[PDB]
DNA sequence: GTAGCTTGTGGTAGTGA
RNA sequence: CCAGCCGGCGCUCGCA
DNA sequence: TCACTACCACAAGCTACGCGAGCGCCG
């Protein structure tokens, strides 16, 4: 099945709330340019014509091993609602 | 109540021409009202077959008649009963009317008999659909034969006597639903009617009176009768049953050939000689392998396809019409006005494809030519014809193309022209044109085969004969049977006939067994014992006798009980052979399966790939003009229903938007599908579902009706549905 | 762009048609044959309805979109699509009144019964025939002075000239009836008189209140303006050759112009009484036509199809209704079927695909992959393309093969009984037609191999590909949602081949086997097996010479002798493992070591593996459930996908096949047989002399056959067991695999004896089954498939109510905080007199397993806390302590009794969501429960009463009737009944009756559910009461009981005034449960569709959308799953735009 | 047809202005 | 970018 | 007393009836 799937679980009080996650993110991950990740070095995503994963199969794929991760952080309301979009258009290039 | 003609099989076409039903007028019998009705009734006795009737909503009311069971002068469905006075049984019968039968006391024909005396004092007799064991100084009437109280279709099952009523239904109902086989064998065993079938149906061809051959074309047969007569038989080529199926006649006789009066001539289309053949008779193993025989999965070998053993010809009979239309008739040409001259290879004939082409699906069957606008050109589409080539010819292409799924090659080919010879042309319609084309279905993994029996199954994997099991002896199997759907189901009725076929395969013979009265276990045993001597005697002169994988399994079935230990392995296996099992090699490991696996000539047949054969894939295409709902037919697919039943289950599940994304972008929304499209094909985000019409259109109704439904905010107030529709002005 | 949260039904005032009326139609001119065009502004007039094409217009001033929301100054026409012609409405200026036949028949006549009249017959008799009113004043007689509102014939009305009638009567009567007067009138009535009179104007109170407080006024009832529906709507096409279509309602919408012109005429022309009311007559009735055809005899079209052309009630309601087509929705655009076929090397994780289909599936994503790569320049290039198979390169698969990616797909089963009916897979893309499905899923789907058709769809939104591959992809889904039991539960296929390796072999035992001692009997008893005296598998206690010869040091060790020929996995060896000096069979250990492989935790492998006994369904059951527990879903997985592949290729080599001879027949029958045929006649001889009568005869030859049967049946399966422990036929059956247990004997019995036509009740299959045997047994087999036949009718409609009642039923939620708890008993009183029993295990489990306690507990010396989980481990705790004697019952957080109005906590729910874990906030449970339930209610298996005397066997079975019965407050045939009871015991009474009588059934069925579900539905059958003591409205009505836990905590504890809300608790059946519901968007989609809104529409409802019925109907997202306000909101960071932010904030310190 | 939910009205003992 | 396929009748399947 | 009906019972009225699929034809 899915790499630690089991892991993931634990790691939230309700389920149906982890799906509204890695949505979100795999949402901004395409959105605002496709580099907009948190864990490229050494390990990561992979695909096998080539390995060309690296640049940009399945989102929410990537979103699940990022979020495997203690990297992300996910609250209630975090960020003021319309600021978000406009700090991350800022930083990240891929177009 | 009258419908298309069920042509799969002749037989098919004899059934659907035997049945009887309920509803109709509407003065004889609603829908709504059954449970007395749909019973089978006592007197239902030689009368209607209790089998027949098909499975589902509509089930009891719909049934084929029984055997011998006639119709007299005023509906009465009379059977008739062999006459006895005193203990003395007659050669004479009357066809009595199901009131005058309860009258009498009436016995059955497993009564032994003398020829004329009854045989035991105690014997059975049934009063008026009442079980009672009478004496045969009262006996009256007796029943004539088994067979008359079950259909024709009914009465084609072999060992039917074993199985369960309610799996021969399923097994009587897809005997309707055969196919013909290029290569058609009569069963290995026979109740003794499929030559009576044939016969009675129009299928093969007779001849009138004795007399001898003279011509035997290919289309033509024609004939010298001893009274100094002679005709010339015409032979059905191939034609377009209206089932889409292949009607040819085949001749089987010798030039100049003394024939007796009513002799097969030509084997009509699922005869093998004379005799009904749908389906072939193959070898079986009756055993379970990985998976691929499941629960009715089933396992093939890649052996039957090399021999065209289960080969259909399907016809289907593509249609289209050059309509009038008062922009400009469409017109019918090799013109296909846009892009290639590759797909105008094998569209021949000016307009017409060639026959004995081969078509492949998206290609031009026909072509035709309408007009573009519903009345006014268009100022997008006319500045870029005239950048590459103004002089681009105004006709459009709304030609005949092969529907996806699959094409084969054309074989026949009609054109009614303006001159009508005598044809009723509907109005507007300028002209037509019929395509008949056909295409050897190879048995693929898809299609799905059944015994006489009931046991259905869909071919699960196209084994290379080289690793499926294989007999002691190099002869591989054809196919393998899962048990399990065995025991579940009741009907050892096809048990009977893999065992009692294994016998005819190195018995090299045919067999055929009455319905009640057919052969018995013991009588089986018999053969066996004596095909025993086919397989190993031969073997055994053949220069060998035994494999130590003989042994190890012989080891593993006297530990079983199958065998009685302390006997010559030459006896043990011959009494192994009896039990109807047989010792078989892996082939992939070579290593026998421990244990004996009892296999046979199983005469399975191949069942009705409707149009709902050929997969149903949709992505984008029509709607409903009131409904905005997707639909299809014709080239587009046509959407699948998702029903409630369906909906629950993702409410079950917490698929909040994969639930929104069905209601919507991908069936109702208009914006949204649209949108959507323009999204996805630009690998960016589905924007937000706007609102389906199935419910604007529905408010209206409420609004057409004194009902007025407006739509609210947070705070009770108004809210557009109508995007802006619905203001005035 | 906001969101509608309210739906609100309301009747229509005149202006309002004219509001949503675009033009009036005046004439009946659809279109002229020579011009296809709208005749006039007949009723497909562009004008009236819309643009007759895309964004163009009549003559041609304006044609694009660059000005889609201008109108052209010759001829109005703004544009978008045709749309707007299907979406606007018309109007018909009515000349005399008439009114909607809705209100008039409805069993309660919501205008008869407003308006005192005969409730009934008066209606008819004025309104579609002639009687005259007067309107405010007419000084002048007639007998009696001015009827202020009574009605006059037009004889005494003609006589007086030298006032209006028909509709146009009761139009003015409605007008000058002061509610408010009339109110103060009825509330005296009421509460003074005695229940004759009290009783109607209560009942009539009702309608009154409804209109005022809702403000829409009742005056609107009556018609003057018919609103017409759009065109597009209702069809007008071109069918073949000139033939043309066009929906009914044209036909009436005809016959109604026809009539209100020809009456504009016959009113403008002369006006003889006589034929000005035989019109009114065909007006007022072609007006019930089109809304409601058959209350009133029925139109047909003219000769060719005695059909009542499809009136809008029709068109509304039914089980292909509007609400039908709505509620349920029909056609997806990504969509596909085809045949399905066996996927053993398939991973649960995956499933295999035709390419040629997915071809058409994923068209534009491959489409757009296409230009991506070399293979095609433009879009329309892509698509040219492909228009034919014979156009294809084989790089285009490996394209499509990319844009698949992991992306995932849903499976669709035939009858969708449960959320497990559709499933997310991994698509293996392949040749051919037949589709490729998990086996063990085939459980979940009820569902074989003989000819299942399925469907299948795409998540396209990346926010609906999520959800799929994340919550709907079966690999997730293990557990079954009604039972916490697992329902990837090896099938017959697989469990066989498992069974086979792990059974032990016992042999012959004639000489000695007491080995447990001497060791002259460890060497002699040695040498009698390298004899012929003693077998490898010999009873001997302390190891038979099985074990003696034979030593295996590794686990290796012994696998190598088996190949070797030496020893087969069947038999009794001796072997060490990590630390034990183990007596086991090869087959048992190989299991052991299997079972470490999948997961490498190779010790917490055995921890739950006893390899005492051969592998049955059961125990494998306890395992998974175990695996996946203690190690973890995905782990528990690349498992399953393990055990599949092994009973697999066990099965093939096994070498098992049903032989005529494996159907082996007990040499016993012919004894037995006999000793009771001979009883038989020890009872007809009593027949000749009459020690008996008639009804006794009877009564004993059914029990002599109903106990010789149960014999038989012992007998088969214990020869089995001690001569052939190893039969096709036999173990098929024991194994989990396949087979029947009443039905195999039963089924003799059934062949043998079958019962009757009507129901009053020698030969096998394996032996000649006689003529008449088989025919006689034909009245069953008969009856059973027209009973299962109605069966399935009544449980996918049953289940339509479990889902028109509990969809609303959601778990958002903090713990619902009022503890109330359920107490659950564990001890049954009477099974016989009174005595007291420990409840049977599954039941017990079944009410207690992944449950919240009320408060903590000290049993047996272990403390359990207060609001914890109890695992089922726990859950056996209990069962061994109530042995003891400690305990008797258990507080229980339960739905019936959490706070949540709407909703139910977390704690009030429990443990199994499709995992183990606490359930999960936002989990429509009220669908889930509703499932879990009518998934099984379909088969409907055997109901009936068997009953045996000295061996004494009594069978107890019944149907779903009773379970009708149960939902629906019924009174049963013979049964307790509920109203009843609930007087007697009252609710946690009720509640507790109807849950466990209903139980009874599917335990009596072999089923296994939890508890939960029905819980879910009987609360909401209690979420209504009645009243005794008013406040702010009258006592006597039936309304939501939360809903007054509201009213009541504010009239007492905030505002003073302490105003006891007297209130009765009032029993629904699950229908009327349904039936009336404070939404009605619910309602209107079951039922008449007709009554629902009749009276949503009176009183302006403000249908609060909560709920995922109403919800999705809208199309709107579910207020639930991912639209649970709880998670629908919900921000994702990278540490990275962290600090960004924190410096937008750094940056805030100004100068 | 089949069961069954609800309303509505007429048929057979009360009881107070 | 325009059409036949509305609905329906009758008929078969899968789930016993 | 006079009289009006009050309140039980039984007949009489509308709504369901699983899910999906295909094939020929009918206006
Ligand atoms: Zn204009
Ligand atoms: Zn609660």
């Amino acid at each position: 099945a899915e790499p630690g799937i089991d892991k993931l679980f634990g790691m939230v009080d309700s389920k149906y709330r982890l799906t509204v996650v890695v949505a979100k993110r795999a949402q901004q991950l395409l959105r605002h340019g496709f580099k907009n990740t948190v864990l490229e070095p050494e390990e990561r995503p992979k695909m096998q014509t080539l390995e060309g994963l690296f640049d940009d199969p399945n989102a929410v794929t990537w979103a699940m091993k990022e979020l495997l991760t203690g990297r992300l952080v996910f609250g209630e309301n975090l960020v003021p609602e319309d600021r978000l979009q406009k700090e991350m258009e800022r930083l990240y290039p891929v177009e | 109540l009258s419908q298309f003609k069920d042509e799969t099989n002749p037989l098919s076409s004899l059934r659907h021409k035997r049945r009887i039903s309920a509803l109709g007028p509407g003065g004889l019998t609603r829908e709504r009202a059954g449970f007395d009705v749909r019973d089978v009734h006592r007197t239902h006795y030689g009368r209607i077959c209790p089998v027949e009737t098909p499975e589902g909503a509509n089930i009891g009311l719909i049934t084929s008649l029984a055997a011998y069971a006639r119709v007299d002068e005023l509906g009465f469905i009379r059977t008739p009963y062999r006459r006895v006075v005193g203990g003395v049984v007659t050669d004479e019968v009357v066809y009595m009317t199901a009131t005058e039968e309860d009258r009498y006391t009436i016995a059955q024909a497993n009564t032994p008999l003398e020829g004329n005396r009854i045989a035991a004092e105690r014997v059975v007799a049934r009063r008026k659909g009442e079980p009672v064991i009478v004496s045969p100084e009262e006996v009256e009437f007796m029943d004539v034969s088994p067979k008359q109280v079950f259909s024709v279709n009914t009465n084609l099952i072999p060992f039917l006597e074993h199985d369960d009523a309610n799996r021969a239904l399923m097994g009587s109902n897809m005997q309707t639903q055969a196919v013909p086989l290029i290569r058609a064998q009569a069963p290995v065993v026979m109740t003794g009617l499929e030559e009576r079938v044939v016969r009675d149906s129009l299928a093969a061809l007779y001849a009138e009176e004795d007399g001898e051959v003279a011509k035997v074309d290919g289309n033509r047969i024609v004939v010298r009768y001893e009274d100094g007569r002679l005709v010339e038989y015409p032979l059905r080529r191939f034609y377009r049953s209206n089932q889409g199926t292949a009607l040819d006649q085949r001749p089987r006789v010798v030039v100049g050939q003394r024939v007796r009066k009513g002799d097969l001539l030509a084997d009509g289309p699922a005869s093998e000689n004379g005799f009904l053949a749908l389906g072939q008779n193959v070898l079986v193993a009756i055993m379970p392998f990985d998976g691929y025989n499941f629960e009715d999965a089933i396992v093939i070998s890649e052996e039957l396809l090399k021999r065209d053993f289960y080969t259909s010809i399907h016809i289907e009979r593509y249609e289209i019409e050059a309509r009038d239309t008062k922009l400009g008739p469409e017109r019918i040409t090799r013109d296909i006005p846009h892009l290639s001259e590759a797909a105008l290879r094998d569209l021949d004939e000016e307009g017409v494809v060639r026959i004995g082409a081969e078509v492949k699906p998206g290609d031009i069957l026909v072509g035709r030519t309408s007009f573009k606008g519903e009345s006014e050109p268009t100022p997008e589409e006319r500045l870029l014809r005239s950048i590459f080539g103004e002089k681009a010819r105004d006709v459009k292409d709304t030609s005949l193309r092969v529907p996806p799924g699959e094409g084969g090659i054309v074989v026949r080919t009609v054109r009614l022209r303006r001159g009508d010879p005598g044809v009723e042309l509907k109005p507007g319609v300028r002209e037509v044109v019929r395509v008949y084309v056909a295409q050897k279905r190879k048995l693929q993994v898809g299609d799905k085969l059944a015994n006489r029996h009931g046991n259905k199954g869909v071919v699960a994997k196209i084994l290379p004969v080289e690793d499926m099991p294989h007999l002691p002896d190099g002869t591989p199997v054809d196919v393998i049977l899962n048990p399990l759907g065995v025991p579940s189901r009741m009907n050892l009725g096809q048990i009977l006939e893999t065992h009692l076929g294994l016998a005819g395969y190195f018995l090299g013979q045919r067999y055929i067994s009455p319905i009640f009265d057919g052969a018995k276990e013991p009588e089986i045993k018999e053969l066996l014992a004596q095909a025993f001597e086919v397989y190993f005697g031969k073997r055994k002169g053949e220069g060998f006798g035994v494999d130590k994988r003989e042994v190890e399994v012989l080891r593993r079935a006297e530990k079983l009980g199958l065998v009685t230990p302390g006997k010559t392995p030459e006896e043990q296996l011959k009494e192994l052979f009896l039990q109807g099992k047989v010792v078989l090699y892996d082939g992939r490991t070579g290593e026998p399966i421990e244990g004996p696996i009892v296999v046979g000539q199983m005469f399975i047949m191949k069942l009705y790939h409707m149009v709902e054969d050929k997969m149903h894939a949709r992505s984008t295409g029509p709607y409903s003009l009131i409904t905005q709902q997707p639909l299809g037919g014709k080239a587009q697919f046509g959407g699948q229903r998702f029903g409630e039943m369906e909906v629950w289950a993702l409410e079950a599940y917490g698929a909040a938007h994969t639930l929104q994304e069905m209601l919507t972008l991908k069936s109702d929304d208009i914006e949204g599908r649209n949108a959507a499209y323009e999204a996805i094909i630009k690998g960016e985000d589905v924007p937000e579902p706007s609102v389906p019409e199935s419910f604007r259109v529905l408010v209206k109704e409420l609004q057409a009706l004194a009902l007025d439904v407006q739509t609210l905010d947070e705070k009770d107030n108004p809210v557009d549905i109508f995007e802006g529709l619905a203001s005035k002005r | 762009k906001k969101e509608v949260r309210k739906v609100r039904i309301a009747l229509a005032s005149p202006e309002k048609i004219r509001s949503w009326s675009y033009g009036e139609v005046e004439k009946p001119e659809t279109i002229n044959y020579r011009t296809l065009k709208p005749e006039r502004d007949g009723l497909f007039d562009e004008r009236i309805f819309g643009p007759i094409k895309d964004y163009e217009c009549a003559c041609g001033k304006y044609k694009r979109q660059r000005f889609e929301g201008k109108v052209c100054e010759r001829c109005g026409v703004e544009v978008t699509k045709s749309i707007v012609r299907r979406y606007r409405m018309g109007h018909i200026e009515l000349a005399t009144p008439a009114a909607h036949i809705w209100f008039v028949k409805d069993v309660p006549s919501k205008i008869g019964t407003l308006l005192d009249l005969s409730a009934t017959e008066l209606e008819q008799v004025l309104y579609f025939s002639k009687y005259i009113v007067l309107d405010p004043k007419g000084a002048i007689l007639n007998g009696v002075p001015v009827e202020k509102r009574q009605l006059l014939t037009d004889e005494e009305y003609r006589e007086l000239r030298y006032a209006r009638m028909g509709a146009e009567a009761i139009q003015q009567l409605l007008k000058e009836l002061d509610l408010e007067a009339l109110e103060k009138e009825l509330l005296e009535e009421m509460k003074h008189p005695s229940r004759a009179r009290r009783a109607k104007a209560r009942k009539r109170l009702e309608v009154v209140r409804a209109f005022l407080d809702s403000g829409n006024r009742p005056e609107w009832m009556i018609l003057e303006a018919v609103p017409v529906l759009p065109p597009d709507l209702r069809p007008m096409v071109q069918v073949d050759g000139g033939r043309f279509a066009t929906s009914d309602l044209n036909d009436l919408y005809r016959r109604l112009i026809n009539r209100n012109n020809r009456l504009k005429k016959l009113l403008a022309q002369g006006a003889p009484e006589i034929i000005i009311r035989n019109e009114k007559r065909m007006l007022q009735e072609a007006v019930d036509a089109l809304l409601d055809n058959g209350r009133r005899g029925a139109p047909v079209t003219n000769p060719g199809s005695d059909r009542p052309l499809r009136s809008l009630t029709d068109i509304l309601s039914g089980k292909q209704g509007r609400f039908r087509q709505n509620l349920l929705g029909k056609r997806v655009d990504y969509s596909g079927r085809s045949v399905i076929v066996v996927g053993p090397q398939l991973k649960l994780h995956q499933c295999g695909l035709p390419k040629r289909m997915a071809l058409e599936l994923f068209k534009p994503f491959l489409l757009k992959k296409m230009e991506e790569k070399g293979i095609a320049p433009n879009v329309k290039a892509a698509r040219r393309m492909l228009e034919r198979q014979r156009d294809i390169k084989d790089e285009v698969w490996d394209a499509l093969e990319e844009v698949i990616h992991g992306k995932v797909v849903l499976l669709n089963r035939a009858p969708t009984l449960h959320r497990l009916g559709i499933q997310a897979f991994q698509p293996v893309l392949v040749e051919g037609q037949s589709i490729q499905l998990h086996p063990l899923v085939c459980e979940a789907f009820n569902a074989d191999f003989d000819g299942d058709q399925m469907a299948v769809h795409v998540p396209l939104s990346s926010f609906a590909q999520a959800e799929a591959r994340i919550q709907m992809l079966s690999a997730h889904n293990l557990l079954s949602p009604a039972s916490g039991e697992p329902l990837a539960k090896p099938s017959r296929d697989i469990i066989l081949g498992l069974y086979y390796i792990t059974q032990v072999r016992k042999e012959k035992k004639g000489a000695g086997l007491e080995f447990a001692t001497p060791e002259e009997a460890l060497a002699a008893h040695e040498r009698g097996e390298v004899a012929l005296n003693a077998p490898i598998k010999v009873a001997g206690r302390e190891t038979s010479v099985g074990r003696l010869k034979y030593v295996f040091a590794n686990p290796d060790e012994a696998l190598l002798a088996v190949a070797h020929g030496i020893v087969d996995l069947q038999d009794v060896v001796t072997v060490r493992y990590m630390g034990k000096r183990l007596e086991t069979s090869p087959g048992r250990i190989l299991f052991a070591r299997i079972v470490a492989e999948a997961v490498e935790d190779e010790k917490v492998a055995w921890e739950l593996i006893q390899l005492d006994v051969p592998q049955e369904k059961n125990s494998l059951k306890d395992l998974v459930y175990q695996a996946f527990l203690r190690l973890g879903m995905e782990k528990t997985a690349r498992l399953l996908d393990a055990l599949k592949y092994y009973g697999f290729t066990f099965s093939t080599t096994s070498g098992i096949t049903i032989g005529i001879d494996d159907a082996v027949i007990p040499e016993e029958k012919k004894q037995y047989l006999e000793e009771a045929d001979r009883k038989l006649l020890q009872i007809e001889q009593a027949y000749e002399m009459g020690f008996l009568t008639d009804r006794e005869r009877y009564d004993q030859i059914l029990q002599l056959w109903t106990e010789t049967t149960e014999k038989v049946t012992q007998a088969v399966f214990k020869n089995f067991e001690e001569n052939y422990p190893f039969n096709p036929l036999y173990v098929m059956a024991q194994s989990g695999a396949r087979g029947n247990p009443q039905q195999i004997r039963q089924l003799c019995g059934l062949r043998g004896l079958m019962q009757k036509p009507s129901g009053e009740t020698r030969s096998s299959f394996r032996e000649g089954l006689t003529v008449l045997e088989y025919f006689i047994s034909s009245h069953g087999a008969r009856k059973g498939g027209a009973d299962t036949a109605l069966r399935t009718a009544d449980s996918g409609y049953l289940t339509r109510k479990l889902v028109d009642v509990t969809h609303e039923i959601v778990v958002r939620e903090a713990d619902c905080g009022t503890t109330n708890y359920i107490s659950v008993p564990l001890f049954q009183p009477d099974e016989v007199t009174r005595s007291l029993r420990l409840r049977k295990r599954a039941d017990i489990e079944a009410g207690l397993y992944g449950r919240v306690l009320a408060r903590e507990v000290e049993v047996l010396g272990v403390r359990l806390e207060e609001g914890r989980y109890l695992s089922m481990d726990d859950v056996h705790l209990l069962i061994k302590a109530a042995e003891a004697g400690e305990i008797q019952e258990v507080p229980v957080r339960s739905p019936l009794t959490c706070q949540t109005r709407y909703g139910v906590c977390q704690k009030c729910y429990g443990y199994d969501l499709s995992m183990a874990r606490p359930v999960s906030i936002g989990e429509a449970v009220g669908i889930v429960a509703a499932q879990s339930i009518g998934e099984p209610g379909t088969q409907l298996t055997m109901r009936t009463f068997h009953t045996g005397g000295v061996a004494g066997a009594a069978d107890i079975t019944q149907g779903l009737p009773r379970v009708i019965e149960l939902f629906e407050a019924r009174r049963p045939k013979a049964a307790i009944d509920p109203h009843q009871l609930l007087e007697a015991k009252g609710p946690e009474a009720v509640e507790r009756y109807l849950v466990e009588e209903i139980q009874k059934v599917y335990r009596a069925q072999g089923v296994k559910l939890h508890d939960k579900h029905i819980e879910i539905v009987v609360r909401q059958m209690m979420k209504y009461v009645e009243v005794t003591d008013p406040g702010d409205s009258r006592l006597l009505e039936g309304q939501v009981l939360e809903k007054w836990d509201v009213e009541a905590l504010n009239e007492r504890l905030i505002a003073e005034g302490k105003t006891p809300v007297a209130w009765k608790p009032l029993l629904m059946g699950v229908t009327k449960s349904a039936l009336s519901t404070k939404s009605w968007l619910s309602a209107a989609s079951f039922q008449n569709t007709t009554h629902v809104l009749t009276e949503a529409a009176i009183a302006g409802k403000k249908d609060e959308l909560i709920g995922l019925k109403e919800n999705v109907i809208l199309g709107r997202l579910i207020p639930a799953g991912t639209g649970s306000d709880f998670v629908r909101f919900t921000q994702v960071v990278d540490q990275k735009t962290l600090k960004a932010i924190e410096e937008a904030r750094k940056e805030a310190v100004e100068a």
